[PDB]
C-alpha cells in the first residue's frame, strides 16, 4: 500500500545503491535494474532472453502455460520474428491512422453518454470502453462476445505478474481454456468467410491456428489494460498540474509532447523480464546463466542522468527517449495504436469537459504495472 | 484420532502441492532434489504454507529452508 502510493522513493534508494541491484521481492530473486542506460542495454541485447512466465516443462496449469508459451511476448529467435511479423500489418503506421475515425467516433459515443451528468468515472465510462470497442473491433470480435474478452483479459493479465497466487493461476486456467475454445471457433468463421479484420489477415498469411489463437489473445490482453492506464494516469497527471492542463487546453497540438511526458512520469508498465542465457558482464556485475533480469521501466524514467529533473511533470520535454513501451526486437507492437487511441481521447475530454476537477486514489494490486482502482471527476 | 499437529500439516500442504505421496515426504527429504520442486513450485509451497500458518515468511528466511525437517523446524520457532 505504501509501495502503490509512491513507488518512486522505493526505487530511489535502490538505484542509491546500484543501477543493477542484486535482491528478492515477493520471493522472486535476481537482479533489479532502476539505471537508465542499464535498462537500455540489457532490452538491446538478445543474450538476455525472454521465458515463459511459468516454469517451462510446468503442466499443474496444462492449458495456461500453453496458451503463454505460444505467445511471442515470451519466444525467442526464430520463432519471435515469424510471429510478429505476421501480427505487424494491423499496427503499421498507415494502417493505425486509418482506425482514427473509429477511435474519434467511439470517444464521441462515450462523452455523450455522461455529457449531462456533471460527473464521471473515467476508466468504467470512457478509458476502458474506448480502449475495448477499439482492441475488438480490430481484431474482429463482435459485439455481442466484448464482455467475455473483458473477462478473459483481467484474469490472464494476472497470471504473470509477482503478486499471482495460486487461485488466480487455477482461474487463468479456466479462462485460457475459455479463450483458446472461443478464438478456434472464430477462426473457423472467419475462414469459411472472411472479413475485414485481422483475424481474416492472419489466415491470408506460416501460423497454426492455435498459433493465430494465441497472438488474438495476447493483444486482446495488451488492448485493454495498459492502454486503459495510460488515459486514465495522464488525466490524474494534468489534474495534478493545472499549470500545463490550462497550457495543453488552451493548444491541443502540444497533445504529442503532453502523452509522451504522461507515459514517462506515470508509466503504465513497470516491469518486464528477462533470463541471462550466458554469463554477462554490465556495469561492473557479473550476471550468471539462468539468473533474472528484472527491469524496471518506471525506475528508469525517473533516471537523473537523462532527465534533469525527473521528479518534475514537465509537458514542454523534447526529446522524450523514456523506455515506458521497452526497447529493442520486442518493443511494443502497438505503440503507435495506443499513443493516438490516448491523444484522441484526452484531447476531446479537454475539449468538451473545459471546467474538468478531480472529485485518495488507489491502485490495483499489481506490481509489474501502475494501474488506477478508478479516477472519478467532475465538470460543467 | 488427534488434532493435526505441525508436522502433520507441513507435510500435507508439500504432498498436495507437489501430488506426491505421503512416507515419500520424509523428513529430511529436499524440496528439490528428492521431491521434484521447481522454480513455481517452491514459491507456492511458501505461500500455502504463510496461510496455513498466518504468518509471513522474510525472503531471507526462505532462502535457508531446503528440506521437510528445516521447514517444520521454523514454524515451530516461530
Ligand atoms: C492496444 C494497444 C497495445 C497493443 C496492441 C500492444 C501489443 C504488444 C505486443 C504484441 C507486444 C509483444 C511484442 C513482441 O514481443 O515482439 C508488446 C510489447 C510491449 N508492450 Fe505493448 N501493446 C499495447 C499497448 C501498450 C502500452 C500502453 C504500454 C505501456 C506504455 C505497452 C508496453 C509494452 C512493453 C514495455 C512491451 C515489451 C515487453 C518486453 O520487452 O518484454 N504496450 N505490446
Ligand atoms: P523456473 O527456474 O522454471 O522460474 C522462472 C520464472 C520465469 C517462472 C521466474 O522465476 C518467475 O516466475 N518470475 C516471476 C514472474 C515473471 O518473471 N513475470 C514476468 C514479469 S513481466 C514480463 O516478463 C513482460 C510483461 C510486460 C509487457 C507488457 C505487455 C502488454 C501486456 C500483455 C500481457 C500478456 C500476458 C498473457
Ligand atoms: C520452501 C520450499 S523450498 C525453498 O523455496 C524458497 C522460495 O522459492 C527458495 O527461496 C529456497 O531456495 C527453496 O529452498
Ligand atoms: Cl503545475
Amino acid at each position: 500500500s505504501e509501495f502503490l502510493k509512491n513507488p518512486y522513493s522505493f526505487y530511489d534508494t535502490l538505484r542509491a545503491v546500484h543501477p543493477i541491484y542484486k535482491g528478492s521481492f515477493l520471493k522472486y530473486p535476481g537482479w533489479y535494474v532502476t539505471g537508465y542506460e542499464e535498462t537500455a542495454a540489457i532490452l538491446k541485447d538478445a543474450r538476455f532472453k525472454v521465458r515463459t512466465p511459468l516454469p517451462e516443462s510446468s503442466t499443474k496449469y496444462q492449458d495456461l502455460s500453453h496458451v503463454q508459451n505460444q505467445m511471442m511476448l515470451f519466444q525467442n529467435q526464430p520463432d519471435h520474428r515469424r510471429l510478429r511479423t505476421l501480427a505487424s500489418g494491423a499496427f503499421t503506421p498507415r494502417t493505425t491512422e486509418s482506425y482514427q475515425p473509429y477511435i474519434i467516433e467511439t470517444v464521441h459515443h462515450l462523452l455523450d453518454q455522461v455529457q449531462g451528468k456533471k460527473k464521471m468515472e473515467v476508466i468504467s465510462d470512457f478509458a476502458f470502453p474506448l480502449a475495448s470497442f477499439v482492441i475488438a473491433n480490430i481484431i474482429g470480435v463482435p459485439e455481442e462476445d466484448r464482455e467475455q474478452l473483458k473477462e478473459w483479459a483481467a484474469s490472464l493479465i494476472q497470471t504473470i505478474d509477482f503478486t499471482r497466487s495460486r487461485k488466480a493461476l487455477t482461474e487463468g486456467n479456466i479462462m485460457a481454456v475459455q479463450a483458446m475454445a472461443y478464438f478456434k471457433e472464430l477462426i473457423q468463421k472467419r475462414k469459411r468467410h472472411p472479413q475485414q479484420d485481422m483475424i481474416s489477415m492472419l489466415l491470408k498469411g506460416k501460423l497454426t491456428e492455435e498459433e493465430a489463437a494465441s497472438t488474438c489473445i495476447l493483444l486482446a490482453i495488451a488492448g485493454h489494460e495498459t492502454t486503459v492506464n495510460l488515459i486514465s494516469n495522464s488525466v490524474l497527471c494534468l489534474l495534478q498540474h493545472p499549470e500545463q492542463l490550462l497550457k495543453l487546453r488552451e493548444n491541443p497540438d502540444l497533445i504529442g509532447t503532453a502523452v509522451e511526458e504522461c507515459l514517462r512520469y506515470e508509466s503504465p508498465t513497470q516491469m518486464t523480464a528477462r533470463v541471462a542465457s550466458e554469463d554477462i558482464d554490465i556495469c561492473g556485475v557479473t550476471i550468471r546463466q539462468g539468473e533474472q533480469v528484472y527491469l524496471l521501466l518506471g525506475a528508469a524514467n525517473r533516471d537523473p542522468s537523462i532527465f534533469t529533473n525527473p521528479d518534475v511533470f514537465d509537458i514542454t520535454r523534447s526529446p522524450n527517449p523514456h523506455l515506458s513501451f521497452g526497447h529493442g526486437h520486442h518493443v511494443c507492437l502497438g505503440s503507435s495504436l495506443a499513443r493516438l487511441e490516448a491523444q484522441i481521447a484526452i484531447n476531446t475530454l479537454l475539449q468538451r469537459m473545459p471546467s474538468l476537477n478531480l472529485a485518495e486514489w488507489r491502485y490495483r494490486p499489481l506490481f509489474g504495472f501502475r494501474a488506477l482502482e478508478e479516477l472519478p471527476v467532475t465538470f460543467e | 484420532s488427534h488434532m493435526s499437529t505441525i508436522e502433520e500439516r507441513v507435510k500435507k500442504i508439500i504432498g498436495e502441492q507437489l501430488g506426491v505421496k505421503q512416507e515419500e515426504v520424509t523428513n529430511n527429504a529436499s524440496f528439490v532434489e528428492d521431491l521434484g520442486a521447481d522454480s513455481l513450485d517452491t514459491v507456492e509451497l511458501v505461500m500455502a504454507l504463510e496461510e496455513e500458518f498466518d504468518t509471513e515468511i522474510p525472503d531471507e528466511e526462505a532462502e535457508k529452508i531446503t528440506t521437510v525437517q528445516a521447514a517444520i523446524d521454523y514454524i515451530n520457532g516461530h
